[PDB]
C-alpha cells in the first residue's frame, strides 16, 4: 500500500537529537558514554523543556518499533500500531459462544483508566493569509447569526517540533446551513451531497478537506468590549454535542498507513473553533480529538448532556455493553483515587492541543490563493454576497473590457471563483482543467495566452456582455 | 389558504395562512413553532423582499407558493 | 440535425434545424415553445452575436453542437 508523500519522508529521517561535550564526561574526545550520546526524538524530558506537550508520533512511532523490532530473531513485522477496540468479540475463543448467555474477561472490555494521549496526529496548525479568515468572521458582521464551514489545504513538513508534521490551509468552503443565535444544526444529507462535487475539483487543484471551523462569540454591547469570554479553565474547553460531530468527521476520513493492519490509522484532521481570549480579542484556538479511547467508543456509546463539559453515559441494551468510566479528582478534604460511579464524564480530557499561527508577511514559500478575497461565496445566502452573473460584470470583467495579463491572471486565482464557473460548464474538462492549473501554479505566461486564445474564453466573455 | 416556507438547509415548512391577514403574523406563526423571535426575521419572495406591515394581496402571493425564510439582525 | 439550444440560465433543450437553413427557423421555434419575441432572442457563437438574417454554412454549424441563448430581463 502507498502513503502521503509528507509520511514517508517523516519516516526515513531519524530525527537525532546532537549533544556536546560535558564536565560529567569522563572519556576521550572520540567517544561518548551516555551524557554527549545522541538524544532519541521521543523522549518526552526533551519535550517539556522547550515547552512541547507531545511527542510528535512519528517519532512516537519510532519509539514502538524499537519495541516491535528487536536485536533477537523475532522473524515476524508485528508493528502493533492499530486502534484499540471496546466491542465485544461474538466468538470470544471459548465456551461462552453467546453475548447474550455468557461473557468472560478476555473479551470484556477493560476499565477505561482516562489517561492522556502523549502523541498528536497534526503538530501545528497554520494558516495562508489573515484577510482568508477576516471574511469568515465578517459573515457574523453582518447577519449577527454563527457559521459553519470546511478548511481545504495541504502538508508538508515542520523543523521547530522534532518529527513533526505542520498542518497548511489554503481555502475555506462553506455548505449551506440554518444559522441560528444559540447554536447551529444542519442536515447531514445535504451537506455529503454538497461535498461529493467539492472533492471532484479539490483533486485536480491539488486540495483536500482537512478541517472545519465554526464560530462562538457572544458579543458583549457592540461598543468597547469586542466579545464575551465563554471557554476558559473554569468554563468547558469544548461543549459536548461538538465533540460528536468532530468524531463523525475524523472517521470518514482515514490516513492511509502502512504499519497499521486495517490499512488505516492516526487520522489527520484539525477542529478549529473561534471563540475568542480571555481579555479582549478575537482570537482562535484549535484542538483535536484523542485516537486512543474517544474515537471507537463514539460509534457506538456517546450520548447527550445537559452540561456542556460533561457527556452521560447511556445503558446497554442487549448488545452494547459498556465498562465503567474512572477519572480522579479532590474532594472537600483531600485528593482521592478514583471516583466515577456516576455519569457526566467530562470530555475536555479527551482532547489534545495544537498551535495555531499565521506567517510572516515578509516572505513564504508560496501563498497561491490570494486573488482577492472579496468575491461573494458560494453558499453565503444569510449575507447579500449570494449574487448571480451581474457579479461577474462586477468582479472581473476582463478588466475595463481590455485587461494586461499581469492583471488578468491575479484575480483568476481565486478559489470560489473558479468553482463558480465549472458549475455552468460551458468549458471543456480537458480546456478546464489546464486553466485551474495555470491559475495555481507557476511560470503561467505561456499558458494564459493559450486560454485567451481559445474559443470557449471568448464565449465566456461574449454571453457575459449582452447579460447584465 | 396553504403556504410553503423553505430554509437554506432544504427543509419546508407547513404554515396555514390566511389570504387577507399582514406579514407579521406569518413571521409570529413560525415563531411559535420553532423559537425564532421575528425581528431578525426576513422573508424572501422570489428575490424581493416581504415588508412585514404589508398584506398578501398587494404582492400578489398566490396560493402555495414557495417561499425563503432568512435571519438578519439589524445591530448584528 | 440534433443540436443543443442553452439558454442563459443554464436550460438545455433540445431542437431541430437543417444543415443549411437560416437562423430564422430556430427564432421561429423558440417563438412557439417560450414565446419569446426576437427582440430578445440573442444567439451566440464563436464569440459572435449571430444575425438573424444569415444562415448556419457562415458560422459552421454542425450536427450536435451546442447553442448559447441570451434573454433579456428588464424593469423598465
Ligand atoms: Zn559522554
Ligand atoms: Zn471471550
Amino acid at each position: 500500500i502507498k502513503e502521503l508523500a509528507v509520511d514517508e519522508e517523516l519516516e526515513k529521517e531519524d530525527g537525532l537529537i546532537p549533544r556536546q561535550k560535558s564536565k560529567l564526561c569522563k572519556h576521550g574526545d572520540r567517544g561518548m558514554c551516555e551524557y554527549c550520546s545522541p538524544l532519541p526524538p521521543w523522549d518526552k524530558e526533551y519535550h517539556e523543556k522547550n515547552k512541547i506537550k507531545h511527542i510528535s508520533f512519528h517519532s512516537y512511532l519510532k519509539k514502538l518499533n524499537e519495541n516491535a523490532n528487536k536485536k533477537e530473531n523475532g522473524s515476524s513485522y508485528i508493528s502493533p500500531l492499530s486502534e484499540p477496540d471496546f466491542r465485544i468479540n461474538k466468538r470470544c475463543h471459548n465456551g461462552h459462544e453467546p453475548w447474550p448467555r455468557g461473557i468472560c474477561s478476555k473479551c470484556q472490555p477493560s476499565a477505561i483508566t482516562l489517561q492522556q494521549q502523549e502523541f498528536r496526529m497534526v503538530d501545528h496548525v497554520e494558516f495562508q493569509k489573515s484577510e482568508i479568515i477576516n471574511e469568515f468572521i465578517q459573515a457574523w458582521r453582518y447577519t449577527g447569526m454563527q457559521r459553519f464551514g470546511y478548511m481545504y489545504g495541504s502538508y508538508s513538513k515542520y523543523d521547530n517540533t522534532p518529527l513533526g508534521i505542520k498542518a497548511v490551509v489554503e481555502a475555506i468552503y462553506e455548505p449551506p446551513q440554518h444559522d441560528e443565535q444559540d447554536g447551529l444544526t444542519m442536515d447531514v444529507e445535504q451537506v455529503k451531497n454538497e461535498m461529493l462535487q467539492i472533492d471532484r475539483q479539490a483533486q485536480e487543484m491539488g486540495l483536500s478537506r482537512i478541517g472545519l471551523i465554526f464560530t462562538d462569540l457572544s458579543d458583549a454591547g457592540a461598543g468597547d468590549g469586542s466579545v464575551f469570554c465563554k471557554r476558559h479553565k473554569d468554563s468547558f474547553f469544548l461543549s459536548s454535542l461538538e465533540v460528536i460531530m468532530a468524531a463523525r468527521h475524523q472517521t470518514r476520513h482515514p490516513n492511509v498507513s502502512k504499519y497499521s493492519e486495517q490499512g488505516f490509522f492516526s487520522s489527520k484532521f484539525v477542529t478549529c473553533v473561534i471563540s475568542g481570549n480571555l481579555e479582549g480579542e478575537i482570537d482562535i484556538s484549535s484542538y483535536q480529538v484523542s485516537t486512543e479511547a474517544e474515537a471507537l467508543v463514539t460509534a457506538d456509546m456517546i450520548s447527550g448532556s445537559t452540561f456542556p463539559s460533561m457527556a452521560y453515559i447511556n445503558d446497554t441494551t442487549d448488545e452494547r455493553y459498556v465498562p465503567e468510566i474512572f477519572y480522579m479528582k479532590s474532594n472537600e478534604y483531600g485528593i482521592t483515587v478514583k471516583e466515577n460511579a456516576k455519569p457526566a464524564f467530562p470530555v475536555d480530557y479527551l482532547l489534545v492541543t495544537l498551535t495555531h499561527g499565521f506567517p510572516n508577511t515578509d516572505t513564504e514559500t508560496n501563498s497561491k490563493f490570494v486573488s482577492s478575497t472579496g468575491f461573494p461565496w458560494s453558499n453565503r445566502q444569510a449575507m447579500g454576497q449570494s449574487q448571480d452573473y451581474q457579479e461577474l460584470k462586477k468582479y472581473l470583467f476582463n478588466v475595463a473590457s481590455s485587461g494586461d495579463f499581469n492583471l488578468l491572471h491575479e484575480k483568476i486565482s481565486n478559489f470560489h471563483l473558479l468553482l463558480y464557473i465549472n458549475s455552468l460548464q460551458i468549458l471543456s474538462p480537458d480546456e478546464w482543467k489546464l486553466l485551474i492549473e495555470s491559475a495555481v501554479k507557476n511560470e503561467w505566461e505561456e499558458s494564459l495566452l493559450k486560454l485567451v486564445s481559445s474559443a470557449g474564453w471568448q464565449t465566456l466573455v461574449m454571453i457575459l456582455q449582452e447579460s447584465g | 389558504m396553504q403556504i410553503f416556507v423553505k430554509t437554506l438547509t432544504g427543509k419546508t415548512i407547513t404554515l396555514e395562512v390566511e389570504s387577507s391577514d399582514t406579514i407579521d403574523n406569518v413571521k409570529s406563526k413560525i415563531q411559535d413553532k420553532e423559537g425564532i423571535p421575528p425581528d431578525q426575521q426576513r422573508l424572501i419572495f422570489a428575490g424581493k423582499q416581504l415588508e412585514d406591515g404589508r398584506t398578501l394581496s398587494d404582492y400578489n402571493i398566490q396560493k402555495e407558493s414557495t417561499l425563503h425564510l432568512v435571519l438578519r439582525l439589524r445591530g448584528g
